[PDB]
């Protein structure tokens, strides 16, 4: 399969192209975040 | 050593350029002064009567 | 002392013209060639 | 957040171009690292 693959070359440097554009893609689209919010099995209630 | 990087020209070129790379950043980071701190600390005591 | 150790040399190798035996640069023609004669015949001077 | 925060793309940058370098003296070639660094992409697509 690896040996077909060799012959061919021209195609699965098209799809490559699509997983890097793919993962540009997903880059831009995932939202941003420092740390998330952990339970530490304590919280505090304000009463204003 | 010399001998090695006869043979290895860009390996001595790879070493070169991270040396001069690793400078670029410090410039952008360095601090700038006409002297560093050359004058020796002083403390005063103000009181009033 | 590092550079002169790993770069100056690897370049020497690949860089530099090749010098036939005997050549000084007395040959050439303009203010090199006026210099080389003239450092050539310093050199002279200076080992007497 | 104002004043120093996205600092990531610079150092990610350097990342790369330091490795391709650290490649280029393993392999004795400046051609040949590249067949690794495009296994990158196929990893950070993963990931995301
Ligand atoms: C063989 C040429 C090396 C290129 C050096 C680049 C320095 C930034
Ligand atoms: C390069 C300087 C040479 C001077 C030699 C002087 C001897 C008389
Ligand atoms: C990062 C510098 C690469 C220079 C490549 C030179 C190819 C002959």
């Amino acid at each position: 399969s690896v040996g077909g693959i060799l012959r061919s070359t021209g195609r699965y440097l098209v799809l490559y192209l699509i997983i890097v554009v793919g993962m540009a893609y997903l880059f831009v689209r995932l939202p941003s975040s420092f740390l998330p919010d952990e339970d530490q099995g304590v919280f505090m209630t304000m009463v204003q | 050593m010399p001998n090695f990087f006869i043979d290895r020209p860009i390996f001595a070129w790879v070493i070169a350029i991270i040396i001069m790379l690793a400078g670029g950043l410090a410039i952008l980071k360095l601090p700038v002064a006409q002297y560093p701190t050359i004058a020796p600390p002083a403390v005063t005591i103000s009181a009033s009567y | 002392v590092l550079v002169a150790l790993i770069l100056t040399p690897a370049l020497c190798a690949t860089m530099l013209k090749p010098i036939a035996k005997g050549d000084h640069g007395e040959g050439k023609k303009g203010f090199f060639g006026w210099f080389n004669r003239m450092f050539e015949k310093s050199t002279h001077h200076y080992t007497d | 957040e104002r004043l120093s925060g996205n600092q990531a793309p610079s150092l990610y940058a350097i990342s790369l171009i330091v490795v391709f370098l650290c490649l280029a003296a393993l392999y004795e070639s400046w051609s040949i690292p590249f067949s690794v660094m495009l296994v990158v992409p196929l990893g950070v697509i993963g990931a995301l």
